[PDB]
């Protein structure tokens, strides 16, 4: 198993790039290529990939072809280039795996064991995290269910390089905010929050409500850590809790009110010295 | 030319020390002949 | 079965529920934490065992549809808050 | 201190070497920013005087006209020991 | 001479597991892609020959390569513990060599049935269908135990080119001990 | 603008730095250091550093590349 | 560059003394053998890089020489 | 080939959590940062780090002639057998130092600091050093005999930094059984 | 004709993270690579991408342009469906400045026999530091039409605001011999956000709470600070007849501190019920 997967700003970039390149023309779906990087202890950096030349067939959901010598030496140029980066997975630009990606996850792991594959969602643009990171399992299912190959999940997240990170810094260099944060970016920090958790609980119960419909099987497991988040409510208006938080947002109400007076003061002080610093220019101009 | 390494007497390269700069493994330009360039003695080299 | 906000069990529903001693519920609950099926405390004052949960079970189409429905509650609590929050701070958001 | 190590590798090189150490006064002073260097010079003539044990063939003789500015260190029992 | 490019089938199921054809039907079938692809090169040296397996799965070990020793590396140690699925063989075939190097090549595919082909006959009928309709040649040759002179496969070959076409040959071979002589006497001289 | 310029001043005086002995102060935001390197050097100093803090003797952290006193 | 080698650590890496004074830390020794190597080499490194490119037969100064 | 060397430096001390002054063998001293997956509880002051040529971060600690190269003079593996005719002196060193040695506790049972200076006056060249050697290859113990260099304290050209060298190189790093040059020099 | 100074390099993001990543990875050493792309038109050089190569002993030079490599990589991007054209090269000269030495002028000589409008790209990695993209763009002009009292290039325009170069490149002899193409990144929107996505908090930041017992600690400093930036406002006004700004700063930071630490915790109690 892999911990996590930090994907650099390069690969992101390479497969929007390969998207871009491949749909101006071959309107296509899904467009597959390869990701390379260094391991660690247990968590993949990936750090650079490219494009293999991939097409599918919509029938079968089988009739496809990913090249084989072509993987082989774009892997022996880059190594040329940079040794460091190893085959660790593959990507592909289709919001929802296919039927079809087992076999290319087999091919992958012929060059990677640990291959992990990153779906990179470049056509739509929303709350976040564009790259999911999905790893083959193959197990009993412990608890005696029939077995299939599945495509296990493990955490992803968006890290990058210092050279990565002053490049994409002078790439935005017009919205990137501060990072001081102040009180509007936290506000609408606050809310990006609500509107998160709004939109997961709303995919939470679209999955519950198709589990219910029966359009979904009980998994009959998971579905119990959903659970585990039903049960871990705070169950807030407890009279030790009440009283805490009251205990606490006076505290902080007091020093907000100590800095409110502090600014009132300085706004009077400074009204004060310009009223008579204009008094003074007023006088001295006779 | 601190010494004259001599590997195959084809490619023979040469050990220069550069005064206090550092000490080198080098070649002669075409210009000179290895039978020029005898060991022990002070030579000038480029910069780069 | 708990409704989840009153959490904590008195003595005598354990008594009769599991028809045994009320000296005993005690014990058992002691012997269910320490497995490491229960996360609560234990009381003997009021002799109201605190409950707190980390041992999961399975479900059902009932217990589905109304858990989905609670669930439908909070995203609803969810969405009127972030609409509030957003309608009161338009002009700091920004 | 490099030439002391390349003169003894020297005399490794040929099998019957005899190192001949003349005016010992000069590095063999005793301790006390030239003194760094000198010192760095001495230790490293006593390494190689450290070095070689099996009754190699490589033997050294010191000659010099005092005895009081020499380090003690260079006599000791490893190293230069026929006080002739 | 003419410039094509040869996209092989190879068998690699179960069925090959019997001693039907000299020691075991693979190494028939390994000399069997050997000299095709010999007589396909050396006939024109610009061509490019890959090979697919069709055992449970369709791999593309040698892609379309003009290097025969990539496809005569990849034949070995094929191990032969699957189940042909010819319907998307093909399909896989043609998939790939419209990946071909080379604009002016031309078509041509040879496949290895060894193994009863379990298939609607209006499937393969469409799929001759769409070879005219995308003009792809294709030749097969039936080893092993099989139904001789199968009627989907007889039909396939007479609905891939009608009317005066090229007349892409339905390849029988004779059970017992016997080499590709007659598969090269009639099908690769002349296709 | 305003914070995005600090946040530009903040990354000034960051890692790598170069230690030197601040030699003479010259004027404001301007002084004389001497490097670690062993060379002296004419430099602007950073308004956020305190004029006080830079004793004669007191070493001083500067940028690598234009070696003012950050 | 010529450089000496002062030691070789497991981690299959080496410290190298450069003729520039200058030590550096090598995670890799480059296209030599480790085994074949010991403290107080004379290695020819790269300029730029600083890794050992090949080992160098022991050098006498042209003083040393003189000396015999 | 793609791997490139790093600069060799000397940590003096720890500026923050994220902040180090390194100063480079024969180098400037430079404010750094450590690299990521590092223990900065090496990373103590006097600790040998392998600084990146380029950004300056400590990509690793590495562990560490100098006038210590006449301080060591170890005992060796001289023993009881090869000194003659002194059972009286042995006898004699033994009880003066295998109590230090074996039973310090017996000391703080008493409630008494150990005795420290022990003269073994005598004519030079009779073993004295050779007698110490036997009691400490029969303790096993590192005899670190004083060579001036490195230990020297009373030697008036440096006042306390030749302290710091006594106290440091013996006793802290090398853990005890020290000795003294110039047998009657600082006796007189 | 005479080229214009209107003429800027389009670099697509990707391109110009491959190269400054490319160029940090090869320090100290000097990197280069082939600039794909397409010139278009005359005043417009758009370099889609970039791709590296090999390293070899000579540096960045002529004989390190490799042409199995190049060629290979070429038609195989081109197989993949990246049919562009070589349009430049950009090498590495870490902390030099963007400039060309003579061997950079032999190799855009080189470049220019084949496409006449090639460009040389200059990147210094380690001067690249966060918020400073130290680049640069250069075109060879021979001696025969300067010196012919010929301008190097028209400016047709007003696109020469290029600002006054770095000396740097003045005293390696800038407009001596290779003209500066002023630069323009070329970013495109679906880009832009997935770049951002990078420094982009999660949802659930947004809504945690800093720790409380930290919290107290922060606001029990940051008041006895302002303590003593009140005593000091106190005697500087009354002597009147810089307190008042680190009050202010001291202010803004306590109140939205508090404030924002008290909304999120009304948030969470409203929330998770
Ligand atoms: N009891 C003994 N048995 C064997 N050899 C001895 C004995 N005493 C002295 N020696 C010899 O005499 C020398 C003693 O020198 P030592 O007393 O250690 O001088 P110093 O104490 O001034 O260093 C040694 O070389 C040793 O071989
Ligand atoms: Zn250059």
């Amino acid at each position: 198993a892999v911990q996590k997967v930090v994907v650099h700003p390069l690969v992101l970039l390479s497969v929007v790039d390969h998207f871009n390149r491949i749909g101006k023309v071959g309107n296509q779906k899904r467009v597959v290529g390869v990701l390379l990087g260094s391991w660690q202890k247990k968590v993949l950096d990936v750090s650079n990939s490219f494009a293999v030349p991939f097409d599918e067939d919509d029938k079968d959901d089988s009739v496809w072809f990913l090249d084989h010598d072509y993987l082989e030496n774009m892997y022996g140029m880059f190594k040329k280039v940079n040794a460091r980066e190893r085959i660790v997975g593959w990507y592909h630009t289709g919001p929802k795996l296919h039927k079809n990606d087992i076999a290319i996850n087999e091919l992958m792991k012929r060059y990677c064991p640990n291959s992990v594959l990153v779906i990179i969602d470049v056509k739509p643009k929303d709350l976040g995290l564009p790259t999911e990171a999905y790893i083959s399992v193959e197990e009993v299912h412990d608890d005696g269910t029939p077995t299939s190959k599945t495509f296990e999940h493990v955490t992803s997240e968006i890290g990058a390089e210092e050279a990565e990170e002053v490049g994409v810094e002078h790439l935005l260099r017009d919205i990137k905010d501060t990072t001081v944060g102040t009180l509007s970016q936290r506000i609408t920090n606050q809310v990006h929050g609500l509107k998160g958790l709004n939109s997961k609980l709303l995919d939470i119960r679209s999955y519950l409500e198709k589990v219910a419909t029966g359009k979904l099987p009980i998994n009959h497991q998971i579905i119990y850590q959903l659970q585990d988040v039903f049960n871990l409510l705070p169950d807030v208006s407890l009279q030790e809790f009440v009283k805490a938080f009251y205990l606490k947002t006076n505290d902080q109400m007091v020093v907000v009110y100590l800095a409110s007076l502090i600014r009132s003061v300085v706004a009077l002080h400074n009204l004060i010295n310009n009223k008579i610093a204009n008094r003074d220019a007023e006088k001295k101009e006779g | 030319c601190t010494k004259i390494i001599n590997a195959d007497s084809e490619d023979p390269k040469y050990i220069i020390n550069v005064k206090q700069f550092a000490k080198f493994v080098v070649d002669l330009s075409d210009q000179v002949a290895p039978t020029d360039i005898e060991e022990g003695m002070r030579v000038g080299v480029d910069r780069n | 079965t708990r409704p989840a906000n009153h959490r904590q069990l008195t003595f005598e529903e354990i008594a009769k529920s599991a028809k045994i001693t009320v000296n005993e519920v005690e014990l058992l609950v002691m012997k269910a934490l320490s497995v490491g099926l229960v996360k609560g405390s234990i009381d003997e004052v009021d002799k109201r065992v605190h409950m707190t949960w980390v041992q999961p079970r399975v479900l059902d189409l009932q217990q589905i549809k109304g858990m989905k429905d609670r669930l439908e509650f909070w995203c609803t609590d969810v969405k009127s808050m972030e609409m509030l929050v957003e309608h009161q701070a338009h002009d700091i958001l920004t | 201190a490099k030439l002391v190590r390349d003169a003894f590798a020297l005399a490794k090189e040929k099998a019957p070497s005899i190192i001949f150490i003349d005016e010992l006064d000069a590095i063999g002073t005793k301790r006390f920013a030239g003194d760094r260097e000198v010192q760095r010079t001495m230790l490293e003539l006593l390494n190689q005087l450290d070095g070689f044990q099996p009754n190699t063939q490589v033997k050294v003789i010191a000659a010099t006209n005092r005895v009081d500015i020499l380090d003690p260190a260079l006599l000791r029992s490893g190293r230069l020991d026929r006080k002739i | 001479m003419v410039l094509e490019s040869t996209m092989v089938c190879v068998d690699n199921s179960e069925y090959m597991r019997n001693g039907d054809f000299l020691p075991t039907r693979l190494q028939a079938q390994q000399d069997a892609v050997n000299i095709v692809c010999h007589s396909k090169t050396r006939s024109n040296p610009e061509n490019n020959v890959g090979l697919i397996t069709l055992a449970n799965d369709c791999e593309v070990l040698t892609t379309l390569t003009p290097d025969t020793g990539r496809i005569l590396s990849k034949l070995h140690t094929v191990q032969p513990k699957g189940k042909i699925t010819f319907c998307t063989g093909i399909r896989v075939a043609h998939l790939a060599l419209k990946h071909r190097q080379g604009k002016n090549h031309k078509m041509r595919i040879i496949a290895f049935v060894g193994s009863p082909v379990e298939d609607n006959e209006k499937d393969l009928v469409k799929l001759a269908k769409r070879l005219k309709k995308e003009k792809v040649n294709v030749d097969i040759i039936n080893f092993g135990e099989e139904e001789v002179n199968t009627e989907k496969l007889t039909a396939f070959v007479n609905t891939l080119n009608g009317k005066d076409g090229t007349g892409s040959h339905l390849v029988t071979v004779p059970p017992g001990p016997s080499l590709a002589d007659a598969l090269i006497s009639s099908p690769i001289l002349a296709g | 603008e305003f914070l995005h310029a600090q946040e530009e001043v903040k990354r000034i005086q960051s890692i790598p730095l170069v230690i030197g002995q601040f030699l003479e102060a010259v004027d404001q935001n301007t002084a004389i250091v001497g490097s670690t390197t062993g060379s002296n050097y004419y430099v602007r100093i950073l308004s956020t550093i305190d004029r006080e803090l830079l004793k004669p003797n007191a070493s001083v952290a500067l940028h690598k590349h234009s070696n003012a006193l950050v | 560059l010529v450089s000496n080698v002062i030691e070789l650590l497991d981690v299959k890496c080496a410290v190298i003394k450069t003729s520039t004074r200058q030590t550096y830390f090598l995670p890799v020794i480059g296209l030599v053998d480790a085994e074949k190597l010991k403290p107080g080499d004379l290695v020819g490194v790269n300029k730029d890089s600083y890794l050992i490119l090949e080992t160098l037969p022991t050098e006498y100064d042209s003083r040393v020489k003189a000396m015999e | 080939l793609q791997s490139v060397g790093q600069i060799v430096g000397e940590v003096l001390k720890q500026l923050t959590e994220e902040k180090f002054i390194v100063k480079a063998t024969n180098g400037p001293r430079y404010v750094v940062g450590c690299r990521r997956q590092l223990d900065k509880s090496k990373l103590k002051p006097g600790t040998r780090v392998a600084l990146d040529m380029t950004t300056l971060t400590i990509m690793r600690y590495l562990p560490r002639p100098l006038v210590y190269n006449m301080s060591h003079e170890d005992p060796g593996n001289v023993s009881y057998s090869e000194i003659g005719g002194l059972s009286e002196q042995i006898r004699e060193l033994r009880e003066v130092i295998e109590l230090p040695l074996t039973n310090p506790e017996l000391f703080q049972r008493v409630g008494i600091i150990p005795p420290k200076g022990c003269l073994l006056y005598g004519p030079p060249g009779t073993g004295k050093t050779l007698l110490a050697r036997a009691v400490a290859s029969q303790l096993d113990c590192n005899f670190l005999k004083v060579v001036s260099s490195s230990i020297v304290d009373k030697y008036i050209g440096e006042s306390a930094r030749l302290i710091r060298e006594m106290f440091n190189y013996a006793r802290d790093h090398q853990p005890c059984i020290i000795f003294m040059d110039e047998i009657d020099a600082i006796g007189g | 004709p005479a080229v214009d100074t209107a003429e800027q390099v389009y670099i697509s993001s990707l391109a110009l993270l491959k190269m400054l990543k490319h160029g940090r990875a090869g320090v100290p050493m000097e990197v280069m690579g082939l600039m794909l792309g397409e010139f278009v038109d005359d005043y417009t050089v758009r370099v889609i991408d970039v791709f590296a190569m090999p390293q070899s002993g000579t540096g960045v030079s002529v004989e390190a342009v490799d042409p199995v490599f190049q060629a290979k990589m070429l038609d195989m991007l081109k197989q993949t469906g990246r049919p562009e054209m070589v349009v430049g090269w950009y090498h590495s000269h870490p902390g030099f400045g963007c400039w060309l030495s003579g061997v950079d002028i032999n190799t855009q000589q080189s470049f220019e026999a084949l496409s006449e409008r090639a460009v040389a790209v200059v990147v210094d990695p380690i001067q690249s530091v966060k918020g400073k993209v130290v680049i640069d763009a250069f075109r060879l002009i021979n001696a025969n039409m300067m010196v012919l009292g010929h301008e190097p290039r028209q400016t047709t325009s007003n696109l020469g605001h290029l600002n006054k170069p770095s000396i740097q490149a003045l005293i390696h002899g800038l407009n001596r011999h290779y003209y500066s193409i002023t630069i323009n990144y070329r970013k495109n929107e679906l880009e832009q956000k997935m770049l951002l996505n990078l420094h982009k908090k999660s949802w659930m930041e947004g809504l945690t709470l800093q720790d409380y017992s930290e919290h107290c600690k922060h606001n029990e400093s940051v008041v006895k600070e302002m303590l003593e930036l009140a005593k000091n406002y106190n005697k500087a006004v009354e002597e009147e007849d810089d307190p008042k700004r680190h009050l202010e700063e001291h202010v803004d930071v306590l109140m939205t501190s508090n404030i924002v630490q008290c909304l999120a915790a009304m948030l969470d109690t409203v929330v998770f019920k």
